[PDB]
Parts: structure tokens; sequence; C-alpha cells
């Protein structure tokens, strides 16, 4: 499910910014 | 959407009377209003590139604020100078009652600092992990909010530039507070700059041409399709990966998003510019006049006259539960100054 592959990837956590 | 009747220009007078208000402030930016000794530092609320927020008691009255200190040295080498004036002149001017309220600043040899009110009820970001995905109707309640923020910033001139569920705070009336200006810029042209965030950068930002405030309604559609289906549009473990995504023109819905949502949401995550909501000739009320939207009484959102989805959990005066626990850094100021020209009107 898209859900589980969100929660498995490493991009669940705080996103800081770019620049 | 096109209609202007009486509710259009009440919002336009508004708009109007605020915007005197805002230059009085923007032209003329308050400066030097505390000192560090002023505030019993008590805990990290946060961590972000340029230092920490953290709850602090003001001593003469024993009000709770966050406290957000940035190192200068840190500022200048991240190339922040000028980003940093602006997040401060532009908070200490505006007034609004989803943004974070800017109730002192100052610096020192070392740092600059900022002290908001304390919004105790924590990180839209913790609560939507938490529970996974928000209904439609709860989703609606806080996009309603982000909806009229943006109409208030963009009057002005402003351009957000960093929506995401980790800067929007839930305060005690379960109603967000906007916080996080480092990339806020008060601007008539285009602009140019990379930053955001990479799951909520606009196609236009990724592809290096000049953009405006039509970003921050991409954004907008970002956060809505976060907040309900748990996960945002555009995800992968690199963020090239991500990008490629954003400018393919793709985008994929829950199946249990309703035809309303699915709807203004290809037209808020639109890559053609000519075509985004927020964009077009009748601007945000595109938006505020959607279908999706019928249910919302703007006014009583306002207002905050609107009951809440839930109310944060709340042991005390001070009480940090609806925040996470950050290793604690002493706060060291040197006796020499730092970057003093640099920051000379902060
Ligand atoms: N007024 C405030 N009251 C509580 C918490 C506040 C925070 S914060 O630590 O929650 N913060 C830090 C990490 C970067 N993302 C934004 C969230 C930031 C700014 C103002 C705050």
């Amino acid at each position: 499910t898209t859900y589980a592959d969100f929660i498995a990837s490493g991009r669940t956590g705080r996103r800081n910014a770019i620049h | 959407a096109a209609k202007k009747g009486s509710e259009q220009e009440s919002v336009k007078e508004f708009l109007a009377k605020a915007k005197e208000e805002f230059l009085k402030k923007w032209e003329s930016p308050s400066q030097n209003t505390a000192q560090l000794d002023h505030f019993d530092r008590i805990k990290t609320l946060g961590t972000g590139s340029f230092g920490r927020v953290m709850l602090v008691k003001h001593k003469e009255t024993g009000n709770h604020y966050a406290m957000k200190i940035l190192d200068k040295q840190k500022v200048v080498k991240l190339k922040q100078i000028e980003h940093t004036l602006n997040e401060k002149r532009i908070l200490q001017a505006v007034n609004f009652p989803f943004l974070v309220k800017l109730e002192f600043s100052f610096k020192d040899n070392s740092n600059l600092y900022m002290v908001m009110e304390y919004v105790p009820g924590g990180e839209m970001f913790s609560h939507l992990r938490r529970i996974g995905r928000f209904s439609e109707p709860h989703a609606r309640f806080y996009a309603a909010q982000i909806v009229l923020t943006f109409e208030y910033l963009h009057s002005l001139d402003l351009i957000y530039r960093d929506l995401k569920p980790e800067n929007l705070l839930i305060d005690q009336q379960g109603y967000i507070q906007v916080t996080d200006f480092g990339f806020a810029k008060r601007v008539k042209g285009r602009t140019w700059t990379l930053c955001g965030t990479p799951e909520y950068l606009a196609p236009e930002i990724i592809l290096s041409k000049g953009y405006n405030k039509a970003v921050d309604w991409w954004a907008l559609g970002v956060l809505i399709y976060e907040m309900a289906a748990g996960y945002p549009p555009f995800f992968a473990d690199q963020p090239i990966q991500i990008y490629e995504k954003i400018v393919s023109g793709k985008v994929r819905f829950p199946s249990h998003f309703s035809s309303d949502l699915k709807d203004l949401l290809r037209n808020l995550l639109q890559v053609d510019l000519t075509k985004r909501f927020g964009n077009l000739k009748n601007g945000v009320n595109d938006i505020k006049n959607h279908k999706w939207f019928a249910t919302t009484d703007w006014i009583a959102i306002y207002q905050r006259k609107v009951e809440a989805p839930f109310i944060p959990k709340f042991k005390g005066p001070g009480d940090t539960s609806n925040f996470d626990d950050y290793e604690e850094e002493e706060i060291r100021v040197s006796i020499n100054e730092k970057c003093g020209k640099e920051f000379t009107e902060f």
C-alpha cells in the first residue's frame, strides 16, 4: 500500500528545508 | 468564484486596513525590546539549522514564550543573512489570528533572539503522524485557516515559502498558528531563490524559473493532500526522485478521497501556472468558492467560533508534553561582537 511504502521510507520524520 | 458582492467588498476593506497597519510597522520596525536575562530558559521545543526554539518564562510577568535562537555566524555561513532580516522584519509587522505573535526581539554578541507566544499544543506534524491521517472535515478546518492566512499575507505582497505540518502549531483552542517565517519575503515582482522543503516545492522552483505567490497555493495542495492521505503526494528517499515526481505532471489520489477533494487538488497541484487555483483572475476566490469548501463559514473560522476537531491535552502552564525531547545545549555568548554590521537592523 502507498501508506506502507511511506511509513517504511526515510521521509516520515521532520523534514529540513533546502536552499 | 467571479462574483464580487458585499462579502467580497468587506474582505477588500478589511485587507486595506490590515495593509495600512502592516506598512507602518514594516517601515518602522521594533528593535531591542528585551534582553536575555529577562527570561528563564526551561526546555528545547525544536531545533533548526541556525539554533533552537526554547520554552522560556518571562520573569517580570510569568508568561511563557517560545524563544527562537539563531547563531549569527551560522546564519552567515548558510548565506541566510537577508532571509533572517526578512523573517524578523515581517514577523514584527504582521497581525492575524493564525500567525504566531512576536512579543520581543533582541540580539547579543553571538545570537539573534525572537520571542514568540508559546503555542502549547505542539506541531501539526506530530498529531498527523500519530493519528495517520485527518478526516476530510478536519483537514478542511485546518486548510481554511491557511487559505485565509495566505489571503492576508499575499495581500501585503508577502510570500511564505515553507508551508508544511512541521511549521503549523496547534493552540489551546485547536486552531493553527503558523511559525517559521525564515523564507518569507516581501516582493512585488517575481523572485528566484531556491528555498523551501522538497516535498512542498512547486515545479517552477525546481526548474529555476522566476516564481511568485502561486508557489504557496501549490504548497497548500501538498498540505491538504498530506493531511487527508497521511502521506504527501510526492515522496521518495532521495530528494532528486521527489523532484522528478513533482515536475512530471502526474499525481495519484487515495481511494477514499472524495470527488470534490480530488478536483480541488488537481487545480492546486497544477504544474501550468495559467491554470493553477489561486493564480487565476478570481485569485483566492477560486479556492474559497470550490465545492470542497461549500460548508466553510470563512468569517466563523476567522473569529475562531467553529468547533475544532480536537483540543490538545494540557497538563498545566509550561507543560511540553505535546513536543518531542531534544538534546539541550548551553547558550554561549561570546565576549566579542560577531557579525555586527550584517545584522545591524535586527
Ligand atoms: N510559538 C511557538 N510555540 C511553540 C513552539 C514553537 C516552535 S517549535 O519549536 O515547535 N518549532 C521548531 C522546529 C522548526 N519547525 C517549527 C516548529 C517554533 C516557533 C515558535 C513556537
